[PDB]
């Protein structure tokens, strides 16, 4: 803890020490990580992380990624963390507004729906608040951007040896369903088409075929 | 003549050269008399190669056959296949061995480091998906399923090598694929002839860590029920995801008259199908684990026999794995190999 020479009250918040900020949470206690500093955030590294800085101190370090307790930032050169949408290696990331973290799971914007995993977004099929959606490669349909949800009804979905059902709504069916006379099931908690030998089902056993179709087997 | 009188083959586990016979169309080795390093260096080379050279050496002739391509020295500066001549039998009484590429050495629950270092994993986004297998510095092998239809760019895959934790394959470190060459035979309902080359943009640097796994020579002799082992990340666990820790478990081979029985598969698995289960199961590959290796040890050489395609279960046995056979795919992986040189 650091209180005033003066007023030998607590720290609270950003503060400047002998030219050196430093961040104390509303208890008083100094903290490390990132920050929301007068121009934005700053990262507080532990002692000897650069210059032999000391433990709390801003350093500057930005242009490269941070980890720090599972949590992802991003620097600029301006050694702030960035928020918002940003271009990094031809890559677009994600970051919370409210904390600077990356990005994790379904996320609607502006009219966009994406599935952040560690701000970066997933292709594939991921469970949103309405369900099961394809998110899809960049201009895989009307200019869509990368890994935006897109529209895609009646037709299957094939992907990492995954098949997949999409509905007229656009959400992957599951459960049992019947198409162009073929039965199939998918499972419920990933909408994957079960395929390729015997699966116990509802307490019964049912085969399918690789590509999915159910096999009567009477 | 270069799709038949100018093919070279390797053979068997102890690396004997052959060269085709037109003339009486069968595979022939190689007397050793007159043969040097350089020969060796162009057989090697000839087989899609290019510089890698490892040892050559006369070995006793074991196959029994009697028979060899004899060499020529006053052909003139011709083709070295165009010399290579037939004979009864030559007096040196040994026939050439050649190893294009030092592979299939590795160091002496999860793995070690440096005990499979031919492993690695294949990000698509910063998320483990697929894994792979080291054949040379720069190409990897793994399926067709991965590389497929929305995601066959090159520029959205990357490898890891010789790191065993998925936390620490951080981005930005892993290694760019420059290409993508699906089997054009795929088939992407029957998942027929699942295997597809990656060849990254650098060549691998190769040290304990790092280190190829030798292809499957023709003539092996697989017994019908070998000693494999399974490695990737996945999860023994069932409901699980990408394991954090690389694992190994052995595996057991199974025959292809059994695993197409109808308790098992009912004719699901064409022939260039390979099933490895293990009795009373507790053992078997999973998620993430789709595109490893499957390899055993024969003659002190791990040997590649096949990628994993798909399963009914997943250590839940009496309904196993199933890997591509390799050594059905190496005549096109020499092909590939050679093209691109």
């Amino acid at each position: 803890y650091y209180f005033n020479p003066n007023t030998a009250t607590t720290s609270i918040g950003y503060t400047t020490i002998n030219s050196k900020n430093f961040y104390f949470n509303n208890d008083g206690i100094m903290q490390l990580g990132v920050f929301k500093g007068p121009d934005g955030f700053e990262y507080f590294a532990p002692a000897n992380t650069h210059n032999n800085n000391e433990e709390g101190q801003s350093i500057t370090y930005q242009n490269k990624f941070l980890i720090f307790n599972e949590d992802v930032y991003y620097f600029d050169s301006s050694s702030k963390a960035v928020t918002g949408w940003r271009t990094i290696d031809d890559h677009r990331f994600y970051f919370e507004p409210n904390t600077g973290i990356g990005a994790n799971g379904y996320k609607t914007l502006d009219g966009k729906n994406f599935y952040f995993r560690n701000g970066l977004p997933q292709f594939g099929v991921f469970k949103g608040p309405d369900g099961f959606e394809y998110f899809a490669p960049a201009n895989t349909h009307n200019n869509n951007e990368e890994g935006q949800s897109i529209t895609y009804q009646n037709k299957f979905l094939v992907f990492l040896g995954n098949r997949y059902y999409f509905d007229s709504s656009s959400k992957a069916v599951t459960g049992w369903q019947t198409i162009n006379g073929n039965t199939y099931y998918f499972m419920p908690d990933t909408a994957i088409a079960a395929a390729g030998g015997f699966f116990t089902i509802d307490g019964a056993i049912y085969f399918f075929g690789i590509d999915g179709v159910k096999q009567p087997g009477i | 003549g270069e799709d038949e009188n100018r093919c070279v083959r390797l053979y068997g586990p102890n690396f004997i050269l052959q060269v085709y016979s037109s003339q009486r169309k069968s595979w022939h080795p190689v007397c050793q008399d007159d043969w040097n390093e350089n020969y060796g260096r162009a057989a090697c080379r000839d087989m899609g190669y290019k510089n890698n050279f490892y040892s050559s050496q006369g070995i006793v002739d074991d196959s029994g056959s009697t028979s060899f391509m004899k060499l020529n020295t006053s052909a003139g500066n011709v083709d070295i296949y165009k010399k290579l001549y037939h004979s009864d039998a030559c007096s040196s009484k040994a026939v050439v061995s050649l190893r294009c590429i030092a592979c299939g050495v590795n160091l002496n629950e999860s793995a070690l480091p440096g005990a499979w270092p031919w492993q690695v994993s294949l990000h698509v986004q910063n998320v483990h998906v697929c894994g792979g297998s080291i054949i040379t510095p720069e190409w990897i092998v793994t399926a067709a399923h991965c590389v497929e239809k929305p995601l066959n760019n090159p520029w959205h895959w990357t490898a890891f090598a010789g790191i065993l934790r998925q936390s620490f394959m951080f981005y930005g470190a892993g290694y760019q694929v420059e290409k993508v060459i699906s089997h054009p035979n795929y088939d992407s309902k029957t998942k027929n002839n699942d295997i597809a080359l990656m060849k990254l943009q650098k060549p691998l640097t190769f040290n304990d860590l790092v280190k190829p796994v030798c292809l499957p020579n023709p003539g092996m002799m697989l017994q019908p029920e070998q000693l494999c082992w399974i490695s990737g990340w996945g999860a023994t666990e069932e409901k699980g995801k990408t394991s954090e820790v690389l694992n190994a478990a052995k595996v057991l081979l199974i025959e292809t008259q059994r695993c197409n029985s109808r308790y098992v598969y009912d004719n699901l698995i064409t022939p260039a199908m390979i099933c490895a289960g293990f009795l009373q199961g507790n053992v078997d590959s999973c998620q993430g684990d789709s595109g490893g290796p499957l390899v055993t040890s024969k003659n002190n050489i791990w040997w590649l026999i096949g990628d994993t395609s798909w399963g009914s279960g997943c250590a839940k046995a009496y309904r196993p794995g199933v890997y591509g056979n390799v050594m059905v795919f190496t005549d096109w992986i020499y092909r590939q190999m050679r093209a691109d040189g």
